[PDB]
């Protein structure tokens, strides 16, 4: 759909 | 049509839509030809890479340079997403999740960029997401309330009750808490901020849980205002829809409304260091096992700008040849010495940030040892200049590379951003990226023309290079909970500030807040899909199977694969004495390293390396469809190679099943201390499948299985083994496991090739066949429909579990398990229904907007079991409840047509992914579906009703229905303590 939650360090 | 054909169309100077064609450029190697566009009135950059590839690809990229470590660009990515001029309701992101049809949809902060790429097979889809992107991205709402949800803010405990403390909530407060308790990561941050300490690099991007407070709502709208304008942006697509479309969308809704500026955002060169610097700081304790050999040391050096092209993909090279397996100077430097267990956190090339940089270190050594490593660096560094590299391993280098632009990835677009990002950030030239083959034809000539030329690269920038950094860390053991005092007294710092009027305004505000958060609001400004866009019936996969040798069955798989050829083999378990299981996993890691025939390891992986593109052994547990105390256990044999080198392949293989070396003692405990090392530090980042593994012990045959071989038992496992002063009663085993395993007894086989490459291939994998041997413990065995082998336990009971590892972690990981109804079973598609149901209308409200936890849902697997988790969650118990309050929901009904729409769009957006032709048809060779058992499941998806949802969530979901598991990575908890139904470990 995809990959939900959001990223990053 | 086709794409990359109609790209050569274009002329220079044409305008369209407010842009001009600066440059057209064929990469054939990559099948595409590349657009460089220019927006004339913002000065936009745009890059098209037109392929005929149906999963096309958009993405946004804005340059952020933060000066503090509050985590400004990362919440503001967060932010910019719940709400915006064209669709003001809350939270379009996730409500757009589960209506389209989408391949990707994320967002993504590095350290000076955030980027915002999502892709979709469906054209009218990709209209829909691009509309949603670009008016977020360039007109978003940044009300408060979001702020405070996504970011951080002051809250009672019960937000109704102005009479309990205040505490500190937000995703990406616990978000990045849960980031640093990855110890390699907190590493990896020290690392880039002491080397590049003058500009954005000195802070830390995602947020520094303890200045993340720090942070208001001006100075989010003020980042926003300054570094989100079109003329900081870079444009990309990649695919085959017309590149016309996109401008125009991308013109007429938001490039127009804006003018030329000139970006404040450049980050300027490092200025190189005159001297070398060292420093020490300090981590967290160790998950879970032992305690003098846990210092991490590293060495690193400042390198060219990555935006040199050329220059950066040699010494990119350069750096896999210095540290890339047991032939790289550094391995047999640092690892075969035994001072540690593994290389540091980033070592080789790092060229995220402006300026790339190289690393070389160990952990896990004794702190006295650390002027030891560095010397070894230093004599190493000294060998290389004067001795070298050798030319096979120059070859092999490129063999490798080779493999890596031929493969056929599903998604190639979002790597393609991904990789050229840093490079334009900095306004390089993202297409020199591209030429692949050109830098390979350069670096081949600029070899045979200086047989030194790598020599004098490494005296450069290694051994006359004075801007190096020395880093050492070694773990505190009250490290989070040094942490936490200090968040104590900013809170109260915080609290001690509020004026009268400030404390009933958080009190109404954070009323206001979990309000909005429950009141069901309405989502019709956004553009959606429906179910009837969705196709009926699915592509059929075309298979044959020979048996071969003499009744070994081979599946082979016509595909356009681009010369590559995939080997696939699975040999059962059946015969293996269940004494040795435990032990299998770590025998599949090492069979294929230890060395084959004539070869030692270090011959053999020069062999690997150089003819193939990766062979590897791993344990798989595959359930059954129809009976859920039903399994399939077994090992796959995986390899691929280039259509030229595939009878190599077979022969290493064959070399690999007949004479395996289980005697390379001392290569041996190398490679356990370092999957240990590797096992324990990824514990965090994969908690809550850790913590799911473990949930599900209890309720099946196989996931006690998969506990066995993947989970907290077989970290604990490798642990001990790495632990052992005795290696040899370990190694003894090996063999034993080798007569069970690499025979042709009970055996299975796949091939995926180019339909040109199949008659070849059926030769090589027949002559391996031919040359491995020939001539079960459990009751009983299954014959099943050409024949699985499938072990039975039909007297397995379930049986009801709580377990709590005792981790040091400031979050926690929680996970739900329920034994539900297996694939075949016509209730199966309803609770995949369900589940997504669940998740998108419930447990990520509760969780995650409400809680603060980073990531909460429920999923159901192939094999019947149903799972709630948590993500980094501050909670526990009211997670938990949460779980409990989240079936009663799903028993209540309360929920509309288009909420079980969307939960469908949801789901077959996720089976209907695209597959890579080196893995179709995988689902056939491992599980046993044919395409008639996949149909006959999709349309059961397509026929649940909101009847069938309510029946089968009081069925299944119920208290006392069914069993269920539990488990929790996290710290103490003194609730849980003294509930004797929990078990703590
Ligand atoms: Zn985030």
């Amino acid at each position: 759909q995809k990959l939900v939650f959001f990223a990053e360090d | 049509a086709a794409a990359c054909e109609r790209a050569l169309q274009y002329k220079l100077g044409d305008k369209i839509h407010g842009f001009t064609v600066n440059q057209v450029t064929s990469v054939p190697e990559l099948f595409l030809t590349a657009v460089k566009l220019t927006h004339d009135d913002t000065g936009a950059r745009y890059l098209h890479l037109a392929r005929e590839d149906t999963n096309n690809l958009f993405s946004v990229q804005f340059r952020t340079t933060p000066m503090d470590s509050t985590g400004v660009p990362h919440i503001l990515q967060h932010t910019v997403l719940c709400g915006s001029q064209k669709y003001p309701c809350r939270d379009p992101f996730f409500k757009m999740l589960n209506r389209s049809l989408s391949t990707f949809m994320n967002a993504f902060t590095a350290s000076d960029y955030t980027l915002y790429p999502f892709s979709t097979q469906n054209p009218k889809d990709f209209q829909n997401l691009l509309s949603v992107y670009l008016d977020a991205t360039f007109f978003p709402c940044l009300r408060e309330l979001d702020f405070w949800q996504e970011g951080w803010r002051l809250e009672h405990e019960n937000p109704s009750d102005p009479q309990t403390p205040l505490v500190f909530k937000g995703v990406v407060f616990n978000e990045m808490k849960g980031a640093f308790t990855d110890n390699e990561r907190i590493f990896s941050q020290h690392l880039q901020n002491r080397l590049l300490p003058d500009h954005t690099y000195s802070v830390v991007s995602g947020g520094d849980p303890l200045c993340i407070p720090e942070l208001t709502w001006e100075q989010l709208k003020q980042f926003h205002a300054t570094h989100y304008h079109p003329s900081n942006a870079r444009f990309f697509t990649y695919g085959n829809f017309p590149l016309e479309q996109h401008l125009k969308q991308i013109h007429e809704e938001a490039l127009s409304k804006f003018q030329k500026i000139e970006p404040s955002t450049v980050v300027p060169a490092q200025t190189p260091w005159d001297k070398p610097r060292e420093f020490q700081i300090t981590c967290g304790p160790d998950s879970f096992a032992t305690p003098s050999k846990q210092t991490t040391v590293s060495v690193s050096f400042l390198l060219p700008d990555i935006t040199d092209t050329f220059e950066a993909f040699t010494l990119s090279l350069l750096s896999s040849l210095l540290t890339s397996g047991p032939n790289s100077p550094f391995y047999k430097a640092l690892i075969e010495s035994g001072l540690g267990t593994d290389f540091s956190p980033d070592v080789g090339y790092n060229g995220y940030t402006r300026e790339a940089y190289f690393s070389v270190g160990l952990q896990g050594i004794v702190e006295k040892d650390i002027e030891t490593v560095r010397s070894l660096i230093d004599r190493t560094i000294d060998e290389v200049v004067e001795k070298g590299f050798e030319d096979d391993r120059i070859e092999a280098l490129l063999h490798k590379i080779e493999i890596q632009m031929k493969h056929q990835s599903t998604s190639f677009g979002l790597m393609l951003t991904s990789y050229i990002a840093s490079c334009w950030n900095h306004d390089g030239d993202p297409v020199e990226l591209l030429k692949l083959g050109n830098q390979l034809a350069k670096f081949r000539q600029c070899l045979q023309e200086n047989p030194k030329f790598l020599q004098e690269k490494v005296k450069q920038y290694f051994k006359n290079n004075q801007h190096k950094l020395t880093l050492s860390m070694r773990p505190d053991d009250k490290y989070h909970e040094k942490q936490a005092q200090v968040e104590a007294t900013k809170l109260k710092q915080k609290v001690e500030a509020l004026s009268p009027g400030d404390r009933q305004q958080i009190y109404e505000k954070g009323l206001e807040l979990r309000s909005q958060q429950s009141k069901p609001q309405d989502a019709s400004c956004l553009p959606a899909l429906k179910v009837s866009d969705i196709e009926p019936t699915i592509p059929v996969t075309e298979l044959d199977v020979v048996l071969t040798a003499g009744d070994i069955p081979v599946q082979y798989c016509a595909q356009p694969t681009n010369g590559m050829v995939y080997f696939r083999a699975f040999s059962s378990l059946n015969t293996l004495p269940e004494e040795l299981r435990p032990y299998v996993p770590l025998f599949c890691s090492v069979l294929t390293k230890l060395g084959c025939g004539l070869l030692d390891y270090r011959e053999q992986a020069q062999q690997i390396e150089l003819k193939t593109g990766g062979m590897s052994a791993s344990p798989h547990v595959l359930p059954d469809d129809s009976h859920m105390d039903t399994y399939e256990q077994g090992v796959l044999f995986s390899s691929l190679c280039l259509d030229r080198n595939l009878p190599d392949m077979m022969q290493l293989w064959s070399e690999i099943f007949n004479n395996p070396c289980f005697e390379e003692e001392e290569h041996f405990k190398v490679l356990v201390k370092m999957t240990a090392q590797e096992l324990a530090n990824g514990i965090p980042d994969s908690g809550h499948l850790y913590a799911s593994i473990r949930a599900g012990r209890t309720l099946t045959p196989a996931g006690d299985l998969q506990e066995t071989f993947s989970g907290m038992d077989q970290v604990r496992l490798m642990k001990r083994i790495a632990e052992m002063t005795d290696i040899k009663p370990i190694l003894r085993k090996l063999p034993r496991i080798k007569k069970h395993l690499l025979n042709g007894d009970n055996m299975r086989c796949s091939v995926n090739a180019t339909p040109q490459q199949m008659p070849q291939t059926e030769k090589a994998v027949e002559d391996f066949l031919r040359s491995i041997g020939r001539s079960p413990v459990r009751p009983h065995t299954v014959e099943k429909p050409v024949i699985r082998k499938l072990v039975m336990e039909p007297t397995f009971k379930p049986w009801q579990m709580k377990t709590h590892f005792l981790m040091p972690f400031p979050v926690n990981y929680v996970g739900e398990c329920i034994r539900t109804v297996p694939y075949t079973d016509p209730d199966h598609a309803s609770l995949k229904i369900l589940a997504r149901l669940m998740t998108a209308k419930f447990l990520h409200t509760e969780i995650r907007e409400k809680g603060g936890a980073y990531g909460g849902g429920a999923k159901l697997s192939h094999n019947g079991i149903f799972t709630l988790y948590s993500y980094r969650d501050p909670n526990t118990i009211e997670t938990l409840q949460s779980f409990g309050k989240a079936v009663d929901w799903a028993k209540s009904g309360k929920f509309t047509q288009q909420d079980i729409d969307e939960a469908k769009l949801s789901v077959f957006s996720t089976v209907d992914a695209p597959v890579a032709p080196s893995d179709k048809g995988m689902d056939h060779f491992l599980y046993g579906l044919s395409d008639e058992m996949k149909q006959a499941h999709r349309e059961q998806l397509f026929a649940v009703s909101h009847d069938k949802l309510l029946a089968v969530s009081d069925r299944y979901l119920g208290t006392g229905k069914s069993t269920h598991g539990l488990a929790i990575l996290g710290p103490e908890n003194p609730k849980i303590a003294k509930d004797p139904s929990w078990i703590i470990r």
